């Protein structure tokens, strides 16, 4: 504990995401909607818009 | 106001050891990488060495006006070479005041 | 658990002892790093080995 700022023990988490190419099995907190279809509508699908 | 300059000419400088001899955070590097210091070389290094207050460390860069980068030391425009600064509270600090 | 001065080591491009022979990033790496102190949970008086 006497040491410098520069000589401290660091706790290090390093969290590692990969881009979907899978189905997702992972998703942060978001409500569904209902699917329609032959309507120009925003669409949400596993984090992509458009 | 008085600070040393000290060359550093015909040796072999290994750049690991810094690390290990003072407890500093960033080796901010302005024309360099400081993980490439190793493998490149120059032809003289020169160390310049003095204490100032916390407020003033980012006063230290190519550039920039202020008080100590006015009137104590200045960087040129074209400055190659990384700045090091840590705190020295334990050697450089006492209950009575520094003079 | 790290020390200070090599916490700058955990980034995508980097050399130098941690990220050579200990642990190291790709270079397309996608992610987070999250870094703090443990000064009071990781050392001891008379020396954490
Ligand atoms: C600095 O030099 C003194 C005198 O040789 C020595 O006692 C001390 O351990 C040195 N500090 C470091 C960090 O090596």
């Amino acid at each position: 504990p006497t040491y410098g700022v520069g000589h401290q023990p660091y706790r290090v988490v390093v969290l590692s995401f990969e881009l979907l190419h899978a189905p997702a099995t992972v998703c942060g907190p978001k409500k569904s909607t209902n699917l329609v279809k032959n309507k120009c509508v925003n669409f949400n699908f596993n984090g992509l818009t458009g | 106001y008085a600070w040393n300059r000290k060359r550093i000419s015909n040796c072999v400088a290994d750049y690991s050891v810094i690390y290990n001899f003072a407890p500093f955070f960033a080796f901010k590097c302005y024309g360099v990488s400081p993980t490439k210091l190793n493998d490149l070389c120059f032809t003289n290094v020169y160390a310049d060495s003095f204490v100032i207050r916390g407020n003033e460390v980012s006063q230290i860069a190519p550039g920039q006006t202020g008080n100590i980068a006015d009137y104590n030391y200045k960087l040129p425009d074209d400055f190659t070479g990384c700045v090091i600064a840590w705190n020295s509270n334990k050697l450089d600090s006492k209950p009575s005041g520094n003079y």
